[PDB]
RNA sequence: GGGGAGUGAAAUAGAACCUGAAACCGUAUGCGUACAAGCAGUGGGAGCCUACUUGUUAGGUGACUGCGUACCUUUUGUAU
């Protein structure tokens, strides 16, 4: 089971940790999360919104040139884009069961690959980045994700200036961070939190 | 790793583009055929 | 000293010590090869030809190397019909060296 | 060998080729005489370039003006100024006013 | 995400013009005329791989007939005389013997006569 | 307008100034063309020149010779 660094097993539920790893579900979950974080800020211009281009440049017949109806046409140089895109939302509907199943799937591979480090308790005394660096040097971890039951103010003020370390919460973690960071640091208060959230 | 995982085979397709090349299969027409109502912009037969 | 050996469904004008490019055959590099399909053997003025084939005559050769030569292009283009197709090709070969004409 | 250039000359490129090929490969003694009595506008410009080229060899080098032979002469095309010219029935046509780059190169070999 | 296609089209244009070099006039320096000269050249190249075997076959037959008529036979009778037996020497290595190895060609022709066909 | 001399890491970064291609227009060396008819190419191929490791190898010319009526669209049908 999840051997804590204090030399004590915990006997987690085997449905969340230690399950089949369906990678298509995880791919869908991370794609949906990464697309949902994008803000849609795009605005080109059709042939109707470009300034000018009201009247025909010349007659239909007798001129010798091609049939032109307006200056601001997509074929013309200064005309508008034929398929100009207004701003739109990029948000995929992911089911509540499907999102939780992706968490249960990735947390199993985190245990299998030994990326998950569980600790009895992780807490800092005062806000100071070097103190947290020394605290992490005890475990010998670099580029680690810190997941805790509650993000303390002292812990949050630290690690913002730190380069590769990020602090999250069980109700604030995402499928992307759990795979991105090299190591994930959970607490015994947090592994119980996943029980009621996932299964 | 985000650099490793993918979808299952057949779950994702590529949205074939009409009007590109000639080896693509949909070249120069886009599967519309030839002259007629159903070959032009807004060429929608009413239901 | 020249013979006529059939290697790949075709025959060649082979002399005693001439390099020759032949179609690919299942044999490694450096191994010796014997041709028991010699059709005529000549030596100076004494020339003999095979009834279906020359009896007792052999040509010993060894493989120098393998490879692919002279990439050629294939274009199947139809005018005015919206059809064109391209393809490449490099035919395998086997450079051999001739040692003796038995 | 030394060279001399005239980047930007009013005469067009085509008209100046017929004088350049007339002196390409001669001695400077008679190259200056051919252009001294040629009837074309390009002759005056090309002789002004050739005398500057000879003076460059005389000053920057110890080459005498007698042994020099004009080796390489080529006339390129330079910027052309575009202007309109009215014509009949309202139509207006565009007129280009061409220029050329003349490069006379003399060698003491 | 705007894609400008001014760097990948130059590669294809130069690739076509590299194959279209050595042609007269505009066929080797303007793309719209060079592409046709490449397509037509590829078509001729494809057809001439077939026609090469016909043209060499016709040349070998003509040379073998000339070499045989000097000995006292015709090509139509020579091939029949060879096929009464099984000499099984191809036209490529009969035209080579007709020119260079005239003694060997004569030694083949006399045996073809001896075949009585 | 140029040829020098100097500045600068670099003036073929010299003000019309980072890179600076294609159409277009020239100058040099090699080869072929003034008795030979047509989508200008492809298969074969003499001679010449340059290169080598000194030619049953490499590159550029292509005399000559068999076949060969461009691309796209509309069409029952196009060199048309
Ligand atoms: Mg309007
Ligand atoms: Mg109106
Ligand atoms: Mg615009
Ligand atoms: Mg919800
Ligand atoms: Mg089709
Ligand atoms: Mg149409
Ligand atoms: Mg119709
Ligand atoms: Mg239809
Ligand atoms: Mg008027
Ligand atoms: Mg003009
Ligand atoms: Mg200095
Ligand atoms: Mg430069
Ligand atoms: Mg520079
Ligand atoms: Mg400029
Ligand atoms: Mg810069
Ligand atoms: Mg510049
Ligand atoms: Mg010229
Ligand atoms: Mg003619
Ligand atoms: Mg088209
Ligand atoms: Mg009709």
């Amino acid at each position: 089971q999840l051997n804590v660094n204090g030399a004590q097993a915990i006997e987690v539920s085997e449905r969340t940790f230690g399950g089949e790893f369906n990678e298509t579900l995880v791919h869908q979950a991370v794609v949906a999360y990464m697309a949902g974080g994008r803000q849609g800020s795009k605005a080109q211009k059709t042939r109707s919104e470009v300034s000018g281009g009201g009247k025909k440049p010349w007659r239909q017949k007798g001129t010798g040139r091609a049939r032109a109806g307006t200056i601001r046409s997509p074929i013309w140089r200064g005309g508008g884009t034929t398929f100009a895109a207004k701003p739109r939302s990029h948000e995929q509907k992911l089911n509540k069961k499907m999102y939780r199943a992706a968490l249960r799937s990735i947390l199993a591979e985190l245990v299998r690959l030994d990326r998950l480090v569980v600790v009895a308790d992780f807490a800092v005394d005062a806000p100071k980045t070097k103190g947290l660096v020394a605290k992490l040097d005890t475990l010998g971890l670099k580029d680690v994700l810190i997941v805790t039951d509650g993000v303390d103010e002292n812990l949050y003020l630290a690690a913002r200036n730190l380069a590769h370390v990020d602090v999250r919460d069980v109700q604030g973690s995402d499928p992307v961070s759990l795979i991105a960071y090299d190591k994930v640091l959970v607490t015994v208060s947090a592994v119980k939190k996943f029980e009621e959230l996932l299964g | 790793q985000l650099n490793d995982l993918r979808s299952a085979p057949g779950a994702r397709r590529e949205k074939h583009r009409p009007g590109r090349g000639i080896g693509s299969g949909l070249g120069k027409t886009g599967g519309r055929g030839h002259k007629g109502l159903t070959s032009r912009s807004g060429g929608k037969v009413a239901p | 000293m020249y013979a006529v050996i059939v290697t790949g469904g075709k025959q060649h004008k082979v002399t005693e010590g001439e390099f020759l490019k032949v179609e690919k055959l299942d044999v490694a590099t450096g191994e010796a090869i014997d041709f028991d399909r010699v059709l005529l053997v000549a030596n100076g003025e004494d020339v003999k030809i095979g009834l279906p084939v020359v009896e007792g005559a052999k040509v010993t050769a060894e493989v120098v190397s393998h490879g692919r030569h002279d990439k050629v292009r294939i274009i199947k283009f139809r005018r005015r019909k919206h059809h064109m197709k391209r393809q490449g090709h490099r035919q395998w070969f086997t450079e051999i060296k001739i040692t003796g004409i038995q | 060998e030394v060279a001399a250039k005239l980047s930007g000359a009013r005469i067009s490129a085509q008209k100046a080729r017929l004088v350049a090929d007339q002196i390409r490969g001669k001695k400077v003694g008679e190259a200056l005489n051919l252009l001294a009595f040629s009837s074309k506008k390009a002759a005056e410009i090309m002789k002004k370039v050739l005398e500057s080229a000879v003076a460059n060899a005389e000053h920057n080098e110890g080459a005498d003006v007698d042994d020099l032979k004009v080796s390489t002469v080529f006339v390129n095309e330079g910027r052309s100024l575009k202007r309109i010219m009215p014509r009949a029935k309202g139509r207006a046509d565009r007129i280009v006013k061409r220029s050329c780059h003349i490069t006379v190169k003399v060698a003491d070999k | 995400a705007r894609v400008k296609r001014g760097v990948i089209a130059r590669r294809r244009h130069k690739k076509i013009l590299k194959l279209a070099k050595g042609y007269y006039g505009a066929r080797s320096r303007v793309f719209r005329v060079a592409k046709q000269a490449v397509i037509k050249a590829g078509q001729y190249a494809y057809r001439d791989r077939r026609q090469r075997k016909r043209q060499f076959r016709a040349l070998w037959i003509a040379r073998i007939n000339a070499g045989a008529r000097q000995n006292g036979l015709s090509y139509s009778r020579l091939i029949a005389g060879l096929k009464k037996a099984a000499i099984e020497i191809d036209r490529k290595v009969l035209a080579d013997l007709a020119v260079n190895e005239k003694a060997a060609f004569t030694a083949i022709v006399e045996k073809a006569k001896a075949s009585l066909a």
